[PDB]
């Protein structure tokens, strides 16, 4: 049940974000947390070490995505000078 | 958006997770001797298969990490 | 025999429920803050519009069915016309009420006669190989099949046509048919 | 985030002005010609 | 392309031709016009088509002697 | 076709070799018989076709 | 007829309206990731509505035309 | 009307022709002319290769069409029981 | 072999900071992709619906190997744009086979060849492209839920890094930023889709998921509802990546922002790999018996997307003045035909799907080469248009406007007719290859009762043909706005070229002008071949169409 609540926080924190692109990259992190957390609880209820292995590989790609995101932000900020999403 | 997704995403989850959402149920556990001969820790159980049975996931994962190591540096490196 | 009024509210609720969704999205994309309750202040004319079409489509498409007691492609045409018509009244132009009635009615009629496979096409449940072979190799049909359904005449003059014509003319005009002997002899 | 010409509606409005399609009223154009005297 | 003869191009006549050429842009759906469009696009073809339907196979002249009839329906 | 042929029939050989309860794994002797037959039928079938080519030398 | 309604209820009318409709859908293009995320979320949940609720396909066709008629309407 | 080798030999000639047109270079430079036998030779080599795999494709569908008939023939046989 | 090439190329790239090595790193990547083709051709001597590999995590099919070879050959053609200089000094005096192999030409070429251009100075560019190929190739071969996620990320991340590879470009950083953020949202749907499948079925192999779906199809406590609507969320994340409406707003914006040579790979390869993966997943999960499960098929999203992509793609392209904003909308309308063919699951629809996807990839590649080549041809041309002086990133995107192509028939007539044939093939005009592709999809959908979508498709094609004809109207109906540069052709300024022999001895020295500069042959030959394939498909149709007949027969057999 908490997995659903966390996923909705990350989905709105990404879509209804009016602050900065770093917070959007955080919301993706929250969603991956919730998806991983659902797989972990299910693994325990089905006696499956594969779902812990699956959760581990989500964590490694989740960090790889956050490195590419932070690297692309640095590229964008170097030229734009602001990473603040703006609404007129 | 909250109501629609949560209501739609609720039946996508199984009984094991929706448990514990005046006569409730109680989980019962007992003991075994054949399956307890050499209990492994969870990290050991993942190690038993992470480098043989599922080694393809490790090779692919190591190539995502390599592309991230090369790409993140390529787009942010100071010119020289 | 279906409850057109009971159906109509359900159609308005479903389509108009989608209207609240686009109304709420248009509210969130507003640059100037206007308040949470502006969903029914300025965006109300979107959900109200959408539920108006849903009720207008479902009621009329249900009401037409009860008038003729047969469910076919046409019922969605009339509902399409009235759904299209009601979308016109928002604009306020007589050309636009008909233009939308034409568009929505034809689209919705076309998908019922064809049975658009959006929710899935019909299952043959039979050998497709023999359906193709039967249609392709059927090359001669009994003459009764064409005659009963293209008629007799207009160059379709099967044997025994003239005798049938004599009897048919007799009952409608009361004249015995007897062309002249076109020759002094015999 | 992209520049105004590349995704702006105003540049499209320059490329396809609404003045390319005349919308005369009956007061000035009763004969439905171009307002022909 | 190639040059033509010298023509006393009448300004009034060349603006009439431009108006006739450009006339399609200024048409509107007005009260009289929909009646004209409905009459000649719908009513007249419908009438002509309906009478064709009601007279198809009705008559034949081919070799009708005295004692037969033109009518076959 | 509405019948699925496992692309990986060797999934029948999966399962941990450790901490196994007695009487836990199901007998798959009928399964191995099946796959033995498919292999013997394919090779048998191949052996007939190649012999036909020799007859048509 | 031939320089009038046939043109208007035909090529010229379709040409006039389709330019208007296309410019309006182009307006939804803002190159803002938050707006485009919201478009994705709207389309995502709408596909859930259609499938989970077992709606009639006429409703889906009705919505699509009905959305083009809004987008045809200015602003 | 069509030969797989003649077409692809002539196909390579048109590639050389179209390539000089796109580059706006004159067709049939006397000292450049070796490229028409070369482009045409490559097309002929391609046409030989296609000719061979077309034989492999004919077999696969002939075995396949036989397989479909045999599946159908042995299916209706059990129906008559 | 693709991974050995990546690791070997990464080891050489790791010890070099020399940017002059980029052209040669790209030429080696082309040799590497040719070894992958030889290995993949060698693996084609078996008939099978699929063989599990490496512990069931991967699989090989004849369809798998054909598509990998196609991905490797498309990639070799795109790689040509970074492995050969765009312009070449050609002289009849240096035109024999003896001259090419035993004689040397010396002249100042840095400006004429653009040796130090941006597309010639990124060292890691062919290396990052190989990473996307590897992710694309595994995704075709994936057999497991965890395998699917890792491969689609390896494909996606490299596409984000290629979009941001031009670091000094503000436009590229923005397209890279938009693509990464919205594609990260796309992956969160794919991960949720896979997770719900594993959570409800206890298995992570698709082979096991297929059997649960097959048993379940019959004609009380565990109804398999989760499969269709876990696959629906799974499918939505992939409809974004292929840019199907209404998840397509990103691609017009990103394709227009990133450099053109980059847009050719980014807009072609991902579609090939994703649609092939979706094809086999659509076939196994179809219920041959209609039931309550059939009412909730995830494949209905594919029909909505095709219906929307046909409508959105043809209509919004009507008022696009930007050439690359127009090609994206053109693709969106073409993926509607691909989606509609994929959604009807029939032998005829699968042959139509295979053939439409291959021919559109080669044709859309032709369009990008012509666009990239038309830009490089403007080196000896000059303009005075206020509009062409306000364009941004003119080096990364030389042609950005349809109006910039106005009168191109008067500058390069046959290159303009090459583009005309490619555009007319996108319309679907006989006897071009695009007509036969479109009419095969129309055939299959007509034969399966999808009459309403066939009517929609033909009506949208006339709408989409309007903006296709506007491109051709600019190229042929108006005069050029580009004039020949007055200084590069003045009959008083020329550069001198020496022709050397096998050992550094002068044969003859020649004085050359700007009329002795031409497009390099790798780009004229490539355009010439694809144009001729489109034109004369009606004579070379048998082997290509018969390949798809056999692949589909295998998929539907047994
Ligand atoms: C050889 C050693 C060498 O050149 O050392 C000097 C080398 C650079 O010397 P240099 O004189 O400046 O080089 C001038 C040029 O860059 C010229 O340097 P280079 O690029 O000609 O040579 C560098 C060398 C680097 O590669 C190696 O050393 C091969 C190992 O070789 C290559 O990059 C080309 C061969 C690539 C073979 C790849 C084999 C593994 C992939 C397939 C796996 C299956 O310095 C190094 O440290 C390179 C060796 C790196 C070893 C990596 C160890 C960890 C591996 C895990
Ligand atoms: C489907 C249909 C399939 C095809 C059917 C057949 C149709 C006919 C195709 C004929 C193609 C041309 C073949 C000959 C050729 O390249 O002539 C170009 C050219 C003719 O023009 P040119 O202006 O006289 O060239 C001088 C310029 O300076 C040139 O200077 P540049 O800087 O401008 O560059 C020159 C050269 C620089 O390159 C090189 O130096 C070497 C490049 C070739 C390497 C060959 C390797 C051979 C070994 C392979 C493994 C066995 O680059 C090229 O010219 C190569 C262009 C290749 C374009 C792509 C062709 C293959 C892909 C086809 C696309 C298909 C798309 C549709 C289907 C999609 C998938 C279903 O001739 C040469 O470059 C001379 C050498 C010819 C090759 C070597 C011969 C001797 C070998 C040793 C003994
Ligand atoms: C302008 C139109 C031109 C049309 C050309 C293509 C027409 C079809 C070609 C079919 C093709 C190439 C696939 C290329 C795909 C490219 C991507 C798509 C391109 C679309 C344009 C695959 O052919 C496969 O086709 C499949 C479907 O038909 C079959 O299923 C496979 O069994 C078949 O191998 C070639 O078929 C043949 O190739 C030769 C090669 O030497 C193979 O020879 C063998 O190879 C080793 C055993 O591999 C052997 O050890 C080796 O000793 C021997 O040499 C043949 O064995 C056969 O494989
Ligand atoms: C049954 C329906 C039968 C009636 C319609 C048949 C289709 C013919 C439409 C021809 C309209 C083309 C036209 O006049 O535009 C030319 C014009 C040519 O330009 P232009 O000459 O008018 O403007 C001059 C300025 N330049 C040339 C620089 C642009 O094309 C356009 O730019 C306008 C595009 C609008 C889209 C047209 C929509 C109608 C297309 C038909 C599809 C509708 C559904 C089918
Ligand atoms: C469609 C084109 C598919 C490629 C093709 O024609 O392959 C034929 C062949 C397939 O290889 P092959 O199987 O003919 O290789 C030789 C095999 N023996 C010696 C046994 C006959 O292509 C080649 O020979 C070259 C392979 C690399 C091509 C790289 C792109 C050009
Ligand atoms: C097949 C269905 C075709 C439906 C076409 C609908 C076109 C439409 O949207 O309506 C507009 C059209 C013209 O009406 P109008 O908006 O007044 O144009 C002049 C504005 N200055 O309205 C029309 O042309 C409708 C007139 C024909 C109605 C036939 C019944
Ligand atoms: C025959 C059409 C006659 C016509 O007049 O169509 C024009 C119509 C409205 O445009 P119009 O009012 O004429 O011009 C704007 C004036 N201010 O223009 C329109 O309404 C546009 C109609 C295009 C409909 C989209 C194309 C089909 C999409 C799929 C159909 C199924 C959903
Ligand atoms: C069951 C149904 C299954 C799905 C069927 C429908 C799928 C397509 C619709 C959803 C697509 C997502 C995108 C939503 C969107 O674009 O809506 C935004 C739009 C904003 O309108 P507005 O605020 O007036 O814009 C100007 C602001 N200055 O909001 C609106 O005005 C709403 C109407 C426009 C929607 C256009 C969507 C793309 C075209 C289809």
């Amino acid at each position: 049940n908490i997995t659903l609540i966390l996923f909705l926080i990350g989905i709105l924190g990404f879509v209804l974000n009016r602050k900065n692109i770093i917070l959007m990259l955080i919301s993706i992190e929250i969603m991956l947390l919730s998806i991983t957390f659902l797989i972990l609880l299910s693994s325990l209820n089905m006696d499956d070490i594969i779902g812990q292995t699956y959760a581990i590989y989500i964590i490694v790609v989740a960090g790889a995505e956050s490195a590419i995101g932070l690297g692309i932000l640095v590229a964008f900020y170097r030229l734009r000078g602001s990473i603040a999403i703006e609404y007129k | 958006v909250g109501i629609i997704i949560s209501s739609f995403l609720f039946k996508m989850l199984p009984y094991g997770v929706i448990i514990s959402n005046k006569n409730d149920l109680f989980f019962i556990t007992s003991k075994i001797w054949d399956g307890a001969l050499a209990e492994n820790n969870h990290i050991s159980s993942i190690g038993n298969i992470m480098y043989t049975n599922y080694n393809v996931w490790l090779i692919l994962a190591s190539f995502i990490l390599l592309l991230a190591m090369v790409g993140a540096i390529v787009i942010t490196i100071k010119p020289r | 025999p279906k409850d057109a009024v009971h159906l109509g509210l359900k159609g308005a609720a479903v389509v108009g429920g989608i209207g609240l969704l686009f109304a709420a999205v248009r509210t969130s994309l507003a640059r100037k803050n206007v308040g949470p309750w502006a969903i029914f202040t300025r965006n109300g004319k979107l959900a109200a519009t959408f539920a108006a079409v849903g009720g207008a489509y479902d009621f009329t498409r249900a009401a037409a069915a009860n008038l003729r007691e047969k469910e076919d492609w046409v019922n969605n045409g009339i509902g399409g016309l009235f759904a299209g018509a009601t979308m016109g009244l928002t604009t306020g132009r007589i050309p636009r009420v008909l233009g939308f009635a034409a568009l929505t009615g034809v689209v919705l009629a076309t998908a019922e006669y064809a049975g658009s496979g959006l929710r899935g096409v019909f299952k043959r449940d039979v050998d497709e190989y023999e359906r193709k072979e039967f249609l392709r190799k059927n090359r001669r049909r009994p003459i009764e099949e064409t005659l009963a359904e293209i008629g007799e005449g207009r160059g379709i003059k099967p044997p025994g046509y003239y005798e049938r014509r004599a009897q048919r003319l007799k009952e409608k005009y009361g004249v015995d048919i007897n062309p002249v002997c076109a020759d002094p002899d015999q | 985030f992209l520049p105004e010409a590349m995704v702006g509606r105003s540049k499209i409005d320059e490329k396809y002005p609404d003045s390319d399609y005349p919308t005369l009223t009956d007061k000035e154009d009763p004969d439905m010609n171009g307002g022909y005297i | 392309g190639l040059q033509h003869y010298k023509i006393a191009m009448d300004p009034a006549l060349v603006r009439l031709g431009s108006m006739i050429s450009n006339r399609y842009k200024y048409f509107r759906w007005t009260k009289r016009t929909a009646l004209v469009s409905f009459m000649y696009v719908v009513v007249v073809p419908s009438t002509i088509g309906y009478l064709a339907y009601k007279t198809d196979g009705l008559w034949d002249l081919r070799a009708k002697r005295r004692g037969d009839l033109i009518s076959e329906r | 076709s509405r019948h699925i042929e496992l692309k990986y029939p060797e999934v029948f050989s999966h399962g941990s070799p450790f901490n196994v309860p007695a009487g836990f794994y199901p007998n798959l002797d009928h399964v191995i018989e099946h796959y033995r037959k498919q292999h013997l039928e394919e090779e048998e079938r191949k052996a007939k076709k190649l012999a036909a080519a020799a007859a048509a030398a | 007829l031939d320089k009038g309604s046939i043109e208007l209820f035909g090529p010229y009318g379709l040409e006039r309206g389709l330019v208007k409709l296309s410019k309006n859908i182009s307006s939804l293009s803002t190159s803002h990731v938050t707006t485009y995320a919201l478009y994705i979320l709207v389309g995502f949940i709408l596909y859930l509505i259609y499938n989970n609720l077992l709606l009639d396909y006429s409703y889906l066709l009705l919505i699509i035309i009905l959305l083009l008629l809004l987008m045809m309407i200015g602003e | 009307m069509v030969n797989r080798i003649l077409f692809w030999t002539g196909f390579g000639l048109a590639v050389r022709f179209w390539q000089l047109g796109i580059e706006m270079r004159p067709f049939f430079n006397r000292k450049s002319l070796w490229a028409y036998p070369l482009f045409g030779g490559v097309g002929a080599s391609f046409g030989y290769w296609l000719q061979s795999i077309d034989e492999k494709q004919t077999k696969m569908l002939e075995e396949r069409k036989q397989a479909i008939l045999e599946k159908r023939a042995r299916r209706a046989q059990r129906q008559a029981e | 072999m693709i991974m050995i090439s990546i690791l070997s190329l990464l080891l050489s790239t790791s010890v070099t900071l020399r940017r002059d090595m980029s052209i040669l790193f790209n030429r080696i990547s082309i040799i590497a992709l040719a070894y992958c083709i030889l290995h993949d051709t060698m693996s084609l001597s078996f008939i099978s619906k699929g063989i599990g590999l490496h512990g069931g995590l991967l699989h090989i099919t004849n369809l798998t190997q054909i598509f990998h070879i196609f991905i490797f050959i498309i990639s070799i053609l795109i790689l040509q744009l970074t492995s050969f200089y765009p312009r070449k000094v050609w002289i009849p005096e240096y035109s024999s086979l003896k001259d090419i192999f035993f004689n040397k030409i010396l002249y100042y070429r840095t400006k004429i060849i653009n040796k130090m251009g941006e597309h010639m100075k990124i060292i890691e560019y062919p290396l990052i492209l190989l990473f996307v190929i590897s992710g694309a190739v595994f995704l075709i071969s994936t057999n497991d839920l965890v395998s699917i996620f890792l491969s689609i990320e390896l494909q996606s991340y490299g596409l984000y890094l290629l979009s941001t590879i031009y670091r000094n470009s503000e436009l590229s950083t923005t397209g890279g930023l938009i693509y990464f953020l919205l594609g990260g949202l796309s992956s969160c749907f794919i991960l949720l889709g896979t997770s719900l499948l594993y959570v409800n079925s206890g298995t992570t192999s698709l082979d096991g998921l297929y059997i649960l779906n097959s048993i379940s199809d019959v004609n009380s406590w565990y109804k398999p509802y989760y499969l269709n609507f876990s696959l629906l969320i799974f499918s939505i994340g992939f409809l974004f990546k292929v840019s199907a409406a209404p998840f397509h707003f990103w691609s017009p914006d990103v394709y227009d922002a990133i450099p053109t040579i980059v847009t050719t790979f980014v807009a072609i390869i991902a579609k090939i790999s994703i649609f092939i993966f979706l094809l086999e997943l659509v076939y196994y999960t179809n219920s041959n018996a209609n039931s309550y499960l059939s009412e909730f098929s995830w494949t209905y999203a594919l029909l909505i997307s095709s219906l929307l992509s046909l409508i959105i793609g043809t209509v919004v392209g009507l008022t696009q003045f930007r050439i690359k904003r127009l090609l994206a909308y053109s693709t969106i309308s073409h993926v509607g035909f691909i989606l509609l063919a994929l959604s009807v699951s029939s032998i005829e629809s699968t042959q139509a799907f295979i053939f439409y996807l291959i021919q559109y990839s080669i044709s859309n590649l032709n369009a990008f080469f012509i666009l990239i080549t038309i830009g490089f041809s403007l080196y000896g041309y000059v303009t005075n248009n206020k509009e062409y002086k306000s364009l941004l990133d003119k080096n990364n995107s030389p042609i950005q406007l349809i109006s910039q192509l106005k009168g191109y028939f008067y500058i390069n007539p046959l290159l303009s007719l090459s583009l005309a044939i490619t555009i007319f093939s996108f319309v679907g005009v006989p006897p071009l290859v695009g007509f036969f592709a479109k009419q095969m999809v129309l055939s299959a959908a007509l034969d399966n009762g999808y009459i309403f979508l066939s009517l929609i498709a033909i009506i949208t094609s006339v709408i989409g043909a309007v903006y296709y004809l506007n491109v051709i109207k600019e190229i042929f109906f108006y005069s050029p706005e580009h004039e020949v540069n007055p200084v590069l052709n003045e009959s008083d300024s020329n550069f001198s070229l020496r022709i050397l022999n096998e050992k550094n001895v002068l044969i003859r020295s020649v004085l050359l002008k700007g009329r002795n500069i031409f497009i390099s042959s790798p780009f004229s030959i490539t355009i010439s071949i694809i144009t001729n394939v489109i034109l004369l498909f009606i004579f070379m149709n048998k082997e290509w169409l018969s390949m798809g007949t056999i692949l589909v027969q295998i998929l539907f057999s047994a």
